[PDB]
């Protein structure tokens, strides 16, 4: 019951790493 | 005046050829004449322990700490 | 009421600074959880 | 720009804005106070630290009257 | 006038006579555990 | 009036002359080394 | 150990058995990351200090940089004259290339040297050992700070792997 | 176009909404102190104010109500233990409910002062742009704080028109709210003198009255108006923060070292009362005078109150708790019930052995029995093989005196080792660890927590002095600098 | 003049190095 | 014109070392903190305070020399030279450990005077004051360790002595007695120090590897005049590099160099908050769910309970020689040894 | 045995500040779609 | 004795859907301030 929170924090951290790499705001010249 | 023009000049090394050995030897004589052990109260190798006091000396009072170090440094 | 305030501004947060602030909260949640659960 | 009855009373307190005393003014009077307040903080710290001993002043838990 | 590289040479070997003097007294005198 | 209180005011006077001899020397030299307009 | 508390089990047992803090290669990389975090926050402040006005006070400071622009985004002469007065004149890199090289030299050389501290202490060539080094003329041992550091190492040495040992010397 | 860290700077050029915001921080601070004190009265238990005071039950804001003169409650209990028929309005529930009602009215006033932002009071009559005369606003607001300082020290504290300060004796036995007459001499700067607190707020209130009389009339110089940037409002904020962490090191200092404004009957003992043996020497002193007046030993220890021995306990030291463990100190080992007594250890030779006490650093400490001259006579050995000072060899017997174990003697090694371990923790108590599910590790007193927050706050506000201060001086260059 | 700026740092430094070379030859 | 203007114009004159108003606080106090350290590590012993040797007169090298903290009997006295402890004597002042407070106090007013130096030069040059705000990081580590840590403890004795190995025992004293590595404020501080060293090694190696050809020589250091307006490295290339290697990358030089300020400094502020919490002994010592379980189940072992047994060795073995004032006389049979060590 | 108020500390320490930072991004993109005037402004 | 998973049920049953409905209002007012073109659109 206690370790369920730790797992959700870890895979939840790896979600926002996934979205930051692939759905990044692509910078554009002009 | 630029710094590198100073130390390459001869007049610089005229002055500091006297002052450096007269000041380095005074730092030698400050030690070899046993003067530094008395200004700063550092123990000589003879006087870490004494004949009476065979333990490690410590200060054990707030306000008579000057008087207690008058005790532990006589013998 | 009185008139409209000329000090109205707008708040911005680009997509870059979203992922900083999300990752800031989750990593502080990973770090400080173990101590709070004790 | 809305006159209220409480706004009319306090209005001379805000009516001045940015009037200054020309020159150096009362600045040397202030520094003598600031030099004095610096000495005051040094003294009451050293009383508390027992590094300034005053006769019949002992920094210890004293019998407050019960 | 003195060439600058002569100045850095004489002072530079003077430091080596100071440093190697300090590593000498790690093996002799006080603090040597002899 | 104690030993500790008399020595502290003497240090306060000594703390005044340390600021003093720095300040008195600084005013005099600031007269001579003024900048041309 | 691949973990967080396992890291500090690794660092403390490595202290008792090898004396890493007295070893000059951990000393040369503490200087690498204290120096590295210095010159990071020292370079990152002098660029951010000397930024050129391109925004208003309402929007962000960062929006005065358009991506891929060819104009320089900070007065480098300004940050050179600041650090040229903050310490003295001749200690300042006017060259931005030699400046941005020194940021790459100092940590990386500090961690090459450090990682060859663990390597030379993997083969039991430990750090310095100044225990019982200061003696009086009688010959009694006078303690130093290394002797106090030794008694911290003796506490971890007699307690690490408290069941694995059978013989008086931790050869492993 | 504001970033998220500049959203509250729309209030810079708006004095009318500068108040509505500053009223909303006030409605949240006051609503906290009301709803915190309502939470504490649901948790407080006035069953035994001797062995379960308010500082064991984790009461934080409750020693601040009882410090300035609130002892009764609407339930009828009191912290002094004397019963009351009617506390009137100002009890614990009356204060908690009145900081809530004050919060609801500062809330509604901030809705007014936000909507009606455009008042003629805040306009400049010479330019029309919204301005605040910061030198004279300081004269008014300092003159008011001279009155509330002088009014507090002369009327609330001295008991002219007020209850007074919680005072106590030197050893935390007796304590009551009483008027305190001021001590004007050099004895006023003794911080454990409660008369210095009365003399301070009376004297320094007058200096704050007649500084507002100065700072109303006399305008600033031309130099100081430009040098300190007194047209800008952030030079008020830059220097107000400097006057706020400076105040927070002081209060965290005098909470941690102890003062007359922090009684050990309300916040708990300091750590310097454990390090110096401030209660060990006092319990012995009340026995050295009892035995000298012709008594048996067990009758001498029976005169010692349970409260005095309760301070001589390492679990009441604030330097024993941890950070991320939570709750009151009663979560530590349970609510104390009784004093088990004072064990005296004697060997088979008959000399008196004192258990070496645990310092505040050591979480674990080996049980060591020492006689009067410092020689190690007995212990409990880690390594039982080559044992030379075990209790089985030395034959240490334990003798209790006072408490509920009043005349008893245990002689065998199984029982003496159990009392030798619990005697290095100060005195010996019987606890009740099943009521609050007490796990078995020490927590901290509200003396320890107050010193934590208000000294980690004051370190953060030092950064705000440098940020908001350097933002005031450098105001023309925060879009950037010019290239020319 | 800068003769007070350097020689406040260099006149001590040579004086202490006169002492640190003397302490290498001191024994028990 | 006036007397204040002549003094203001003299201090701010262009000269070799910029003095300013702040040099009156820096240059006297920094000269005596540094010289008090060089004297105290050379001449003054620790024989009466700690019972050690911490001088060059006593055979210690650069590593084992220190300016040591005073005795526990002194308490938190400021140990003024004229004070009730020293009473004007210089020699008895040094033996009590008076130079240590002399170094720490005149050093604390050097860091005040050096941070004021960075506000004064920035106002004359006319730049934003972020150097003075990034230097507030190191102020928060000096104050909260050399000053605020012994104030919460029993005396000045539990402070770091100003010497190389004397810091090293303070690192070891803080693990056994406080469990400092478990504290999340050190963990956020290591992330800033190793994170700050990371950023300058990348920004050093990415600027130097996207340089433009501005000359025919193989040496690229020669091809930069300082007053040029063309940027010296391709930001578009360096973005395109790290966007494919690491996946995400800076597209903003103003955000990049600010981020090189935020990361090292925050690791000094977050680690400074925790060491204030160890002045009060509010340590993160144990996970009680790990401790209640290891007591009831004498088979459950983690790496975490292995670190407590390493801390019993630090709390027992060094504390005899650590604190000679308290006179810990441990028997041989109470000291926790392992099997056959 | 763990503290049952820590679930409320962590899961509100995650969600409440992280849902805050989402809101500042959604209204940022709405203002950009608000000014742009095409198909999404309304 | 109460169920300790009910605190997580209620306080997330309040906050998570109620913070959702706030977001749909903030982006509604941002689109209206986005089109309006004065002092707040950006
Ligand atoms: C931010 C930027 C800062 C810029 C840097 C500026 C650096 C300036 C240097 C500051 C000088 C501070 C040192 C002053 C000496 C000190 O502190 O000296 C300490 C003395 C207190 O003295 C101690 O007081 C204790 C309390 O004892 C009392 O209690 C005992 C048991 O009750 C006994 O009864 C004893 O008789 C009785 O006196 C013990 O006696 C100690 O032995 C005795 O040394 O206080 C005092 O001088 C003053 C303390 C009150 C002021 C509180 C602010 C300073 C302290 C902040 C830390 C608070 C702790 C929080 C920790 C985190
Ligand atoms: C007396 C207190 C005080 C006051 C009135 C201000 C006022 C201001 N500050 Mg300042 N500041 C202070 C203390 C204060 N500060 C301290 C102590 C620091 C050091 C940490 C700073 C550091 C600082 C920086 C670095 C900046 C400001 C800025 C600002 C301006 C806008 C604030 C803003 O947009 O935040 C908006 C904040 C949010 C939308 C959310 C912040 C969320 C925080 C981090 C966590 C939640 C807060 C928490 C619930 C509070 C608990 C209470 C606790 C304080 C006891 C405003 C003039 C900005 C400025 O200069 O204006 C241009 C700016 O850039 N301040
Ligand atoms: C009849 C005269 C009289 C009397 C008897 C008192 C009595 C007292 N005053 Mg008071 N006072 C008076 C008139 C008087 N006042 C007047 C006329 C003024 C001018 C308005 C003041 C202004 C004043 C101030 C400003 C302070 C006192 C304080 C005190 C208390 C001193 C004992 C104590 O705990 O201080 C303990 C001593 C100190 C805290 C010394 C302060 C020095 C600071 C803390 C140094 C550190 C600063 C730094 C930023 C901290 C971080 C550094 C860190 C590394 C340490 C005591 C209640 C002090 C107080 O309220 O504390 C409870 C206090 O701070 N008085
Ligand atoms: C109507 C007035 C009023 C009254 C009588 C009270 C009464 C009380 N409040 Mg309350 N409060 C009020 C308004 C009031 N409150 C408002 C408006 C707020 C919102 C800001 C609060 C917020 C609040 C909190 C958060 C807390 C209380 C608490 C308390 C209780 C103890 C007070 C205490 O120890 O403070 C001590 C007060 C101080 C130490 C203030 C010191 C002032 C500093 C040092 C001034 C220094 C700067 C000065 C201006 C410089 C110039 C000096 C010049 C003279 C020379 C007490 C029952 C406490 C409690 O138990 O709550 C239930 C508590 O924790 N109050
Ligand atoms: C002039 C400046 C004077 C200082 C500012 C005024 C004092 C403000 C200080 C805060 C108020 C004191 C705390 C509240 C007291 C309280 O509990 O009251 C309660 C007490 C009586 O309270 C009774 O106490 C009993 C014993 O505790 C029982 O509790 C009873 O239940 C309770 O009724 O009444 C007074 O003290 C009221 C006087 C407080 C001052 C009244 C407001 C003064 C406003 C004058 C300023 C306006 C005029 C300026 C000119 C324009
Ligand atoms: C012109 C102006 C010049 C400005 C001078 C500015 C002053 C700053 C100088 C700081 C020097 C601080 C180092 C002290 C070292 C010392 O003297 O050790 C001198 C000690 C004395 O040597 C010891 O002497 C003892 C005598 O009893 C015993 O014999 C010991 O065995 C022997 O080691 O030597 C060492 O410890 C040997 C190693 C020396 C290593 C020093 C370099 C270490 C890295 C520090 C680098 C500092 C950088 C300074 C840059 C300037
Ligand atoms: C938006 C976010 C909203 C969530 C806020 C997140 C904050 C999380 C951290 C606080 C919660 C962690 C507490 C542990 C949880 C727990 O169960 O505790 C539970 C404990 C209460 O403890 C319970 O008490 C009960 C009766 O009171 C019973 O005794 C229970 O047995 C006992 O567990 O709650 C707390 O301790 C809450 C304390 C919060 C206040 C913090 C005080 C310290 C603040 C110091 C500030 C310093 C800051 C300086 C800057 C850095
Ligand atoms: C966004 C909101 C996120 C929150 C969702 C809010 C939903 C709240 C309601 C569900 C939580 C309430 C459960 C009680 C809490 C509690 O502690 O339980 C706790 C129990 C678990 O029970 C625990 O179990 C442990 C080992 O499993 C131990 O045994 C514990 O003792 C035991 O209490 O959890 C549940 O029962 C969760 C059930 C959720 C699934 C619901 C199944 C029924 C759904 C039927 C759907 C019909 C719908 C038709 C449409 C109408
Ligand atoms: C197999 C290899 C493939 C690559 C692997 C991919 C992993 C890459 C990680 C993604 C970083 C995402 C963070 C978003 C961050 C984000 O999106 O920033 C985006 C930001 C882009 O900034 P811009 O210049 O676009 O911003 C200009 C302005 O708009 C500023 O707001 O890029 C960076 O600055 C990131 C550089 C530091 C990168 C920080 C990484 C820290 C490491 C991760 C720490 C978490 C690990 C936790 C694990 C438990
Ligand atoms: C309207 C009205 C009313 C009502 C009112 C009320 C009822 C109130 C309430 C109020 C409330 C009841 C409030 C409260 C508040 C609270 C708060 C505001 C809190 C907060 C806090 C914080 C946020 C903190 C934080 C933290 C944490 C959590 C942890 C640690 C850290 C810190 C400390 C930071 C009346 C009827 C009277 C009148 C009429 C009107
Ligand atoms: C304490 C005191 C005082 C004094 C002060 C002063 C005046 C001091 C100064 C001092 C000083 C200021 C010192 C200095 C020292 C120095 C030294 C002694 C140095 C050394 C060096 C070295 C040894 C190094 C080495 C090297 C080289 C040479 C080269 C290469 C590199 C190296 C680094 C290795 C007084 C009177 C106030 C009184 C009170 C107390
Ligand atoms: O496995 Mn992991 O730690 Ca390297 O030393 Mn030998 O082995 Mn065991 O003991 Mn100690
Ligand atoms: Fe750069």
């Amino acid at each position: 019951m206690e370790a369920l929170v730790y797992t959700f924090l870890l895979i939840g951290t790896l979600m926002v790493i996934f979205f930051a790499v692939f759905f990044r705001e692509t910078p554009r010249i002009l | 005046r630029p710094f590198s023009d100073i130390i390459t000049s001869v007049r610089y090394w005229i002055i500091h050829s006297i002052t450096i050995p007269s000041l380095f030897v005074s730092g030698w004589l400050f030690i070899s004449t046993g003067l530094a052990y008395d200004v700063f109260g550092t123990p000589r190798p003879n006087e870490y322990f004494t004949q009476d006091r065979q333990q490690v000396p410590l200060v054990n009072d707030r306000f008579s700490a000057k008087q207690e170090l008058e005790d532990l440094t006589k013998g | 009421m009185t008139g409209p305030n000329p000090n109205k501004q707008a708040v911005e947060l680009n997509r870059t600074s979203l992922y900083w602030g999300l990752l800031l909260i989750f990593v502080l949640a990973v770090l400080f959880s173990s101590y709070f659960f004790n | 720009a809305l006159r209220t009855r409480l706004g009319e009373i306090l209005r001379p307190l805000n009516a001045e804005y940015g009037k200054v005393a020309p020159g150096w003014g009362t600045t040397p009077i202030m520094g003598i106070v600031m030099l004095a307040f610096l000495i005051f903080l040094v003294i009451i710290l050293q009383i508390y630290n027992s590094s300034l001993i005053i006769e019949n002043v002992d920094v210890d838990w004293a019998n407050g009257i019960v | 006038r003195i060439p600058l590289w002569l100045v850095g040479l004489v002072g530079g070997l003077a430091v080596i006579t100071m440093l190697s003097l300090f590593f000498y007294g790690s093996y002799s005198g006080l603090g040597s555990s002899l | 009036m104690t030993a500790s209180l008399s020595n502290f005011i003497a240090s306060l006077i000594a703390g005044g002359v340390v600021v003093g001899v720095i300040a008195i020397a600084l005013i005099v030299i600031s007269k001579s080394d003024r900048i041309l307009r | 150990p691949l973990g967080i508390s396992g890291t500090f089990n690794f660092m403390l047992v490595f202290q008792a058995e090898h004396n890493i803090l007295m070893h000059p290669f951990h000393m040369a990389g503490v200087a690498g990351v204290f120096g590295g975090s210095l010159f990071s926050a020292m370079h990152g402040s002098l660029v951010t200090s000397s930024l050129i006005r391109e925004t208003t006070e309402n929007e962000s400071t960062n929006y005065g940089y358009k991506f891929g622009q060819e104009e320089e985004t900070y007065n480098i002469v300004a940050a050179h004259g600041y650090f040229g007065r903050l310490i003295f004149q001749y200690a300042s890199f006017n060259n931005s290339r030699a400046l941005h090289f020194f940021l790459a030299l100092w940590p990386v050389v500090g961690i090459w040297i450090t990682s060859m501290g663990i390597s030379t202490m993997a083969f039991n060539l430990n750090g310095f050992n100044f225990n019982q080094s200061v003696v009086d003329s009688q010959g009694r041992v006078i303690n130093t700070w290394a002797d106090i550091l030794n008694r911290a190492n003796l506490g971890i040495e007699v307690m690490h792997e408290r069941n694995a040992h059978n013989f008086p010397l931790d050869l492993a | 176009a504001l970033p998220w860290y500049r959203v509250h700077t729309v209030v810079l050029n708006d004095p009318g909404r500068l108040i509505a915001v500053h009223l909303m921080h006030t409605a949240l601070v006051a609503g906290w102190a009301g709803s915190m004190a309502l939470y504490e009265l649901a948790v407080f238990d006035p069953s035994d104010p001797v062995l379960n005071p308010m500082w064991r039950q984790g009461m934080f804001v409750m020693p601040f109500m009882t410090r300035l003169g609130i002892t009764d409650s609407w339930g009828g209990w009191s912290i002094t233990g004397e019963s009351v028929s009617n506390p009137g309005i100002w009890s614990f529930e009356g204060v908690a409910l009145s900081h809530i009602i004050l919060s609801g009215m500062c809330f509604l006033a901030a809705i007014w002062h936000w909507v009606y932002w455009d008042l003629e009071l805040f306009r400049d009559p010479r330019t029309g742009e919204p301005a605040l005369d910061l030198p004279k606003i300081f004269g008014i607001h300092l003159f008011l704080s001279g009155l509330l300082c002088f009014g507090f020290g002369a009327f609330h504290v001295t008991g002219l028109f007020g209850p007074g300060i919680w005072v106590s004796d030197a050893y935390g036995i007796t304590g009551k709210v009483q008027p305190v007459a001021p001590a004007w001499g050099a004895d006023g700067f003794n911080p454990f003198n409660p008369g210095g607190i009365a003399a301070h707020h009376i004297a320094a209130g007058i200096f704050g009255i007649f500084a507002g009389i100065f700072h109303l009339t006399v305008r600033p110089p031309q130099r100081l108006y430009r040098a300190l940037r007194m047209g800008n409002i952030e030079t008020v904020l830059s220097s107000s923060i400097s006057a706020v962490f400076f105040a927070a090191f002081v209060t965290s200092g005098t909470m941690w070292y102890g003062a007359a404004a922090t009684p050990i009957e309300l916040f708990g003992p300091t750590r310097y009362q454990w390090d110096s043996g401030y209660f060990q020497q006092e319990i012995e002193r009340q026995v050295e005078t009892s035995v000298s007046e012709g008594l048996s030993e067990s009758q001498a220890w029976s005169r010692i109150p349970d409260k005095l021995a309760f301070y001589d306990y390492i679990g009441n030291n604030p330097a024993k708790g941890g950070l991320f463990r939570a709750g009151p100190m009663n979560k530590g080992d349970g609510i104390a019930e009784a004093w088990l007594g004072h064990p005296i250890f004697r060997d088979k030779e008959g000399r008196e052995l004192t258990v070496r006490r645990m310092p505040a650093f050591f979480e674990t400490f080996p049980v060591i029995l020492v006689d009067k001259d410092g020689i190690i006579r007995a212990d409990i050995p880690f390594r039982r093989a080559e044992s030379k000072y075990s209790i089985e060899q030395v034959g240490v017997t334990v003798d209790f005196y006072g408490g509920k174990l009043n005349g008893q003697t245990f002689k065998d090694a199984p029982t003496v080792k159990k009392f030798a371990r619990k005697a290095q923790l100060g005195e010996v108590f019987e606890f009740d660890r099943t009521s609050l599910e007490s796990d078995g590790v020490f927590r901290s007193s509200p003396r320890g927590w107050y010193t934590y927050g208000h000294a980690n706050f004051a370190l953060l506000f030092f950064f705000g002095h440098l940020w908001h201060g350097g933002r005031t001086i450098f105001r023309d260059v925060f879009t950037g600098i010019g290239a020319e | 003049f800068r003769w007070l700026a350097i020689h406040g740092l260099a006149i001590p430094t040579v004086f202490f190095l006169g002492g640190i070379t003397a302490m290498q030859f001191i024994q028990r | 014109r006036g007397l204040f203007d002549l003094v203001d114009d003299w201090l701010k004159k262009d000269r070799f070392v910029f003095v300013g108003w702040s040099g009156l606080l820096l240059f006297p106090t920094a000269y005596l903190a540094a010289g008090g350290w060089m004297t105290g590590t050379t001449f003054v012993t620790s024989w009466y305070t700690h019972g050690l040797a911490s001088s060059y007169l006593e055979g210690c090298n650069f590593l084992t020399a220190a300016v040591s903290t005073p005795a526990n009997s002194v308490g938190h006295s400021l140990l003024l030279l004229w004070g009730p402890e020293a009473q004007g004597d210089f020699t008895r002042w040094c033996q009590i450990g008076g130079l240590w407070t002399f170094v720490a106090l005149h050093g604390a007013f050097g860091l005040i005077g050096f941070c004021l130096r960075q506000f004064e030069i920035a106002r004359l040059v006319g730049i934003r004051p972020y150097n003075a705000i990034a230097f507030s990081g190191p102020i928060a580590v000096f104050v909260s360790v050399f000053l605020l840590y012994p104030l919460g403890q029993a005396s000045w004795f539990f402070a770091p002595s100003f010497g190389v190995a004397a810091i090293f025992r303070f690192l070891l004293f803080l693990q056994g007695f406080h469990n400092w590595t478990l504290n999340p404020f050190h963990m956020m501080g290591v992330a800033g120090i190793l994170g700050g060293a990371l950023l300058c090694a990348i920004h050093g190696a990415t600027v130097e590897n996207t340089l433009f050809e501005d000359g025919d020589a193989a040496n690229t250091f020669r091809a930069f005049t300082p007053t040029q307006s063309e940027e010296t490295y391709s930001m578009v290339t360096a973005n395109r590099f790290w966007s494919q290697i690491f996946g995400v990358a800076f597209s903003n030089k103003r955000w990049l160099h600010f981020f090189m300020l935020f990361v090292p400094v925050t690791g000094l502020w977050t680690s400074s908050i925790g060491i204030v919490g160890l002045a009060l002994n509010l340590r993160a010592y144990d996970f009680v769910s790990q401790e209640l379980r290891a007591a009831e189940d004498p088979e459950f072992e983690t790496f975490y309970t292995k670190n407590h047994l390493l801390d019993e060795g630090i709390r027992a073995w060094m504390a005899a020689q650590d604190q000679p004032h308290e006179n810990f006389v441990f028997p041989e049979e109470v000291l926790p040894r392992g099997n056959a060590l | 045995e763990v503290q049952f108020g820590a679930y409320l500390a962590v899961l509100l320490g995650t969600f409440l500040p992280a849902l805050f930072l989402v809101n500042l991004f959604i209204q940022t993109e709405a203002r950009k779609a608000g000014k742009a005037g095409g198909q999404d402004s309304d």
